[PDB]
RNA sequence: UGAGCCUUGAUGUGUAGGAUAGGUGGGAGGCUUUGAAGUGUGGACGCCAGUCUGCAUGGAGCCGACCUUGAAAUACCACC
């Protein structure tokens, strides 16, 4: 043994593959990478990037949530994603564009918003 | 107690256990596990009941043994303050500090004492180095140094050894040759056991000697029972 | 399932170098079962050229000190 390297030569898992789940919400966007069985490995957000409701709800805040979430899972040795998205928010493709641009390989993008057979009475915003 | 490595293997069919003998059979055995063509210098390894990890609380000093050690009496002195020529004339082969560091690490490695003055010790270990820390060099920290270099070399040419330990229970010191009889060997051991007791630190035990062993140059070690008035194996 | 002391196997922090100077202290080219050296190559270590380690292998053979990384050395023993 020599003295150790200046930047790591090695990484403790190499599971290769996962799913980026995005909840692009009406006030925010939340990005979490999870292993293929849905146990979450790391996450990051719009709102934690110095933004309130009024700015965290934008595709630009969401774009940054994707980068902090790509960094969140770096040690689990994932690089391959597919993508799942829910919620009315605009964090749905600018997020993905910056997700892929933070060193991951996307292959599929699929919606997982639950839609009803009529269902129950909706929540109200602006008394609508 | 013999060790096997890739780097010298001739010992494996000459010794066959990590075992302790009375000294009257240990030196009989050491003559088989001798690996050089020339008759080799022999060492004790003296393991101690000392609990010190601080240099000042470890054993430190030197002594003169009644009989020879097979050592050359080429003697080296690190100095930039003390009497260089009076040291060389007292029977030292080599004197300097920038390139003595190279001179000691060539030809025959059989020094009785490589001395420093405390005038030079800065560049021997701390800011400068002259061999790297290893037993062959005068210790950067403990009293193994004197500004009376011309005395220290005249002691060294008498077949004097050097003893100290640091974080581990080890004083290694040359004690004879492998041709020795066990009384000559025991009598240099008894001379050194006086000299570790006279230069004993407060943090050493009552049962001051843990184990003693005897070891030839290219060849292996085997262990002895002897530590006389301080043996744990009694 | 947590921790130490110690013995041992692996491993060595003063950085780099072709590479692997923990300490302490001694010391140097060696066979009769085996092989290091060194080449090749798996392992380990890591800097990408190598060593450490095992095997193919030499087994009348071979690694230091010159040279070199560096403030400074480097067969190879023993101890912790």
């Amino acid at each position: 043994a020599k003295a150790p390297i200046r930047a790591r030569k090695r990484v403790r898992k190499q599971v290769s593959d996962g799913v980026a789940h995005i909840h692009a919400s009406f006030n925010n966007t939340i990005v979490t990478i999870t292993d293929r069985q849905g146990n979450a490995l790391g996450w990051a957000t719009a709102g934690g990037s110095g933004f309130r409701g009024s700015r965290k709800s934008t595709p630009f805040a969401a774009q940054v949530a994707a980068e902090r979430c790509a960094d969140a899972v770096k040690e689990y040795g994932i690089k391959n994603l597919e993508v799942m998205v829910k919620g009315p928010g605009p964090g749905r493709e600018s997020t993905i564009r910056a997700l892929n641009a933070a060193g991951f390989r996307i292959t599929n993008i699929t919606d997982v918003t639950p839609i009803p057979h009529n269902g129950c009475r909706p929540p109200k915003k602006r008394r609508v | 107690m013999a060790k096997l490595t890739k780097r010298m293997r001739v010992i494996r069919e000459k010794v066959d256990a990590t075992k302790q003998y009375d000294i009257n059979e240990a030196i009989a055995l050491l003559k088989e596990l001798a690996t050089a063509k020339f008759v080799e210098s022999v060492d004790v390894a003296v393991n101690l009941g000392i609990d010190a990890r601080k240099s000042d609380q470890n054993v430190r000093g030197a002594t003169v043994l009644p009989h020879g050690t097979g050592r050359s009496v080429r003697v080296a002195v690190f100095t930039q303050g003390a009497n260089a020529e009076a040291a060389k004339a007292a029977g030292a082969e080599l004197v300097g500090m920038e390139d003595l560091a190279d001179q000691i690490k060539k030809g025959e490695m059989n020094f009785d004492v490589v001395i420093a003055s405390p005038d030079a010790m800065r560049v021997v270990g701390q800011l400068g180095q002259v061999l790297g820390p290893r037993g062959l060099m005068p210790n950067p920290k403990v009293g193994t140094v004197t500004p009376n270099v011309a005395e220290a070399v005249k002691n060294a040419k008498a077949g004097q050894v050097r003893y100290r330990n640091d974080k581990n229970g080890i004083i290694h010191t040359t004690i004879g040759k492998v041709d020795f009889d066990a009384d000559k060997l025991k009598e240099n051991l008894e001379a050194l056991l006086v000299a570790l007791k006279k230069a004993k630190p407060t943090q050493a035990k009552g049962v001051y000697i843990k184990k003693v062993s005897i070891s030839t140059t290219m060849g292996a070690g085997v262990a002895v029972d002897q530590a006389g008035l301080s043996a744990s194996v009694n």
